[PDB]
RNA sequence: GGAUAGUGGCCUACCAUGGUUUCAACGGGUAACGGGGAAUAAGGGUUCGAUUCCGGAGAGGGAGCCUGAGAAACGGCUACCACAUCCAAGGAAGGCAGCAGGCGCGCAAAUUACCCAAUCCUAAUUCAGGGAGGUAGUGACAAUAAAUAACGAUACAGGGCCCAUUCGGGUCUUGUAAUUGGAAUGAGUACAAUGUAAAUACCUUAACGAGGAACAAUUGGAGGGCAAGUCUGGUGCCAGCAGCCGCGGUAAUUCCAGCUCCAAUAGCGUAUAUUAAAGUUGUUGCAGUUAAAAAGCUCGUAGUUGAACUUUGGGCCCGGUUGGCCG
RNA sequence: GGACUUUUACUUUGAAAAAAUUAGAGUGUUCAAAGCAGGCGUAUUGCUCGAAUAUAUUAGCAUGGAAUAAUAGAAUAGGACG
RNA sequence: GCCCGUCGCUAGUACCGAUUGAAUGGCUUAGUGAGGCCUCAGGAUCUGGGA
């Protein structure tokens, strides 16, 4: 029959067997170890807000060559460092170091996005507001 | 990799294409009628047929 | 339209079946109106606070206005 | 605390998002009954898929079993009610066939414009939305209203509104005021 | 025996040495209250359930207990711990995981409003009380219906078609039109009546309320996957784009825009999770010579599995439910 | 009423079974998501159809089957019937 | 042509590691032990042995 079991009482034998080879799942196996809550900067939350300690500017990954302007942000409810990219032309100008911003992942189920190495995170608002209409010029940045 | 690249060409580009405004045009109709407006341009009166069809040509 | 109707055997029943909203409606009750339903839940939780008539309570706060 | 008021959706929306020959498939449609939205076909075609998984369901009952005698008869009578079902066609396994088109095509917004009375199946939408036509002294103004068999006899225009009596209305009226007021006292 | 309402190592005294475990005890984790159920649609499954109903547990943490039929009760008391308020410094007092409201926390969640009219609950009780509950406010959580326009005339242009020796337009409408034509209707505003406990909205409905300066639809995308340009201007491996493959180093189909076009549309994008796709968890149903994978070899307990044979054949009756041909 | 009975699996039919959800019948909430209403007259003293059904499985209960797969039996006869 | 490792730069992650390091939480020995309850007493006062 080849390996697997076929018995009429081998039902254990074979639940167990199961159970041992979802290990090998690496969705499955995160989803019990709890990675997500335990190491990953976020809680396994969809976004975090944190604070703007300096402004980067990131060399972009071959076959590509540019700078990539990103953020170095310490996580509100951590403490934990990341920096993360500032998505769209100029936008960097609409940060400052100390700025309070909402990351957000970057699609890519943790995992970084293209030609930017070691970020996996976007900038989404800054000072309560939002890059993009900040962008499209539709509202305008915060006082203090 | 490098991490403390230049900054100072945030936004060259976008601020230094030149504006050009919006262009005042007729109000597309908007609702079922633009639908109906769709139906008569691909079906019903049709336009043009080099070879098969085109949706977006320009200097044809 | 649809709705619903009653007819009583005397205007004496009517008064005595009728929601007292309905009756205030028509003009067969005047709507006596009072404090705040609030109000009225504040006034009684003072009042726990008194125990007896209270005006043995006047008289003998009375007395503090001489310490 | 109080029993859940129950709902749930209406559509379903294709899978493959961008399939050229049924988007052109689908726009026709949309052309032919005055629809507004791909949802007013997405609406029909979710419709039809109970029906049909329902068909297919008591299809695989035995001939005469209870439940497919009963089920199948009652969804029978429900289609041929409203004029989906032809008459020969009588019997489910052509319920199981059983179009789109057949669907839309027992809408009031069609049925008023079928029999003349607004000559252009749009015309037939602003008339709807906009109180007019009626099915017993009863004003319908959705245009979804899929009617039924034996009332479509009684598609007709309503005692309110112009085209059916009543009155002209106030964008006339408002007319006939400057008619009076310039040429007169 | 004691204790309990009462069985019972529940507790005590004497006595004995038992009880559970690879069919996984015991221990650890749980970002675990359990269930009715939810999401995903070939099927088999996978994932989720703090949360409208049932059960359980708790009232800052622990323990103790009074009353009472019923509590180990917290909008009851007592003590300790932690918080924490008032003071004349002697003292006294508090427990929102009720309703609302505030701080904090954070990506994350509404009014310090009205009423017992309904639904029902309690009391000595038709009457009182009920932040139970109902009403409205905040509210693009989800779900439903579906406005942003409809019809004619005209001006050339057509394709039709009868004729064509050859002008052509003239009727049946295909419709692109920079002058036109009157009709229609609610979005809103609002007498009134209706609604309602009173209001508000809805359903009704006087008077008002549509021509582009609106009463003016959005959100993404247009190289491939993938529906839509090799238009024009800008930049020049910079700025930026790109889930992935890839674009950008001067004629960029990809960036920044203008134009036009596409898709879904009162909605559409992005992030995170999960489900389908996934026969990449495989019971159905995977793969293992060389792609990841047969333990160096044999014995072997648990576990799974395990050749054939024992009343079969023949006879008779009984009454059912479809279906034929007749009715 | 007495006196005695090898032990199981499987399958069948049925009882016991909360509602809401789900599947689904009936009903024109103007349509629909819903709701469980409603429908007829003498609409002046009232007539009337409803508020179904299905699923609900593991286990326990109750009944029918006796294929398939187990269990037990008489060999130091301490066998069986009277 | 492809291509291996040491060595050097920038940045990121996790490991080891003196500090007999630190924090939170659940149990818990030993010692001290509030309180109410039950019980041996007590008897301000106040009745007919009892409160
Ligand atoms: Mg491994
Ligand atoms: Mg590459
Ligand atoms: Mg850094
Ligand atoms: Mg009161
Ligand atoms: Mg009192
Ligand atoms: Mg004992
Ligand atoms: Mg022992
Ligand atoms: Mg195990
Ligand atoms: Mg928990
Ligand atoms: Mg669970
Ligand atoms: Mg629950
Ligand atoms: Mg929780
Ligand atoms: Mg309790
Ligand atoms: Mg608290
Ligand atoms: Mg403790
Ligand atoms: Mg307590
Ligand atoms: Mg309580
Ligand atoms: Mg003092
Ligand atoms: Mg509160
Ligand atoms: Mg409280
Ligand atoms: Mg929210
Ligand atoms: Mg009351
Ligand atoms: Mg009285
Ligand atoms: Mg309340
Ligand atoms: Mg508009
Ligand atoms: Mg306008
Ligand atoms: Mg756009
Ligand atoms: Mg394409
Ligand atoms: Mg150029
Ligand atoms: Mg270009
Ligand atoms: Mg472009
Ligand atoms: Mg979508
Ligand atoms: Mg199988
Ligand atoms: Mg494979
Ligand atoms: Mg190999
Ligand atoms: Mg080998
Ligand atoms: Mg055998
Ligand atoms: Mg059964
Ligand atoms: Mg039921």
């Amino acid at each position: 029959g080849k390996g697997k079991p076929r018995g009429l009482n081998s039902a254990r034998k074979l639940r167990v067997h199961r159970r041992n080879n979802r290990w090998a799942e690496n969705n499955y196996k995160k989803r019990l170890l709890g990675t997500a809550f335990k190491s990953s900067p976020f809680g396994g939350s969809s976004h975090a807000k944190g604070i703007v300690l300096e402004k980067l500017g990131i060399e972009s990954k071959q076959p590509n060559s540019a700078i990539r302007k990103c953020v170095r942000v310490q996580l509100i409810k951590n403490g934990k460092k990341v920096t993360a990219f500032v998505p769209n032309d100029g936008c960097l100008n609409f940060v400052d170091e100390n700025d309070e911003v909402l990351l957000a992942g970057f699609g890519r189920k943790g995992k970084a996005k293209g030609d930017i190495p070691g970020v996996r995170f976007k900038v989404v608002k800054v000072s309560g507001v939002s890059l993009l209409a900040l962008w499209k010029e539709k509202k305008e940045k915060p006082r203090s | 990799a490098k991490v403390h690249g230049s900054l100072a060409r945030a936004g060259k580009v976008k601020s230094q294409t030149p504006k050009v405004e919006k262009t005042e045009k007729p109000k597309k109709p908007k609702g079922r009628a633009y639908k109906r407006l769709l139906y008569t341009r691909r079906f019903v009166n049709v336009t043009l047929v080099n070879g098969k069809r085109r949706m977006n040509p320009g200097p044809s | 339209s649809v709705g619903f109707g009653l007819v009583y055997n005397s205007v004496a029943e009517a008064k005595k079946f009728e929601p007292t909203y309905r009756l205030v409606r028509y003009g067969l009750a005047e709507k006596v109106e009072k404090a705040s339903r609030q109000q009225r839940k504040q006034k009684k939780n003072r009042d726990k606070k008194i125990f007896g008539t209270g005006k043995r309570l006047a008289k003998k706060v009375a007395r503090r206005n001489a310490d | 605390p109080r029993a859940p008021r129950t709902y749930s959706k209406t559509y379903s929306t294709p899978k493959r998002p961008y399939e050229s020959s049924r988007l052109d498939a689908e726009l026709k449609l949309a052309g032919e009954f005055g629809l507004k939205n791909k949802k007013e076909i997405y609406r029909i075609s979710f419709q039809l898929s109970k029906i049909r998984r329902a068909a297919r369901d008591l299809l695989t009952r035995d001939e005469k079993d209870p439940k497919r005698l009963f089920e199948g008869n009652a969804l029978i009578r429900r289609l041929v009610r409203v004029g989906v079902l032809s008459e020969d066609k009588k019997k489910l396994d052509y319920v199981l066939a059983l179009k789109v088109e057949d669907f839309l095509e027992r809408r009031l917004q069609t049925q008023v414009y079928k029999l003349g009375l607004a000559k252009s199946v749009h015309h037939a939408r602003v008339l709807i939305t906009q109180r007019h036509i009626a099915v017993g002294k009863q004003i319908v103004n959705i245009p979804s209203f899929m009617v039924r068999l034996d009332s479509e006899k009684h598609i007709d225009f309503a005692p309110t509104s112009p085209f059916g009596g009543a009155r002209p209305g106030r964008v006339a009226r408002r007319n006939a005021a400057r008619k009076a007021e310039a040429s007169g006292e």
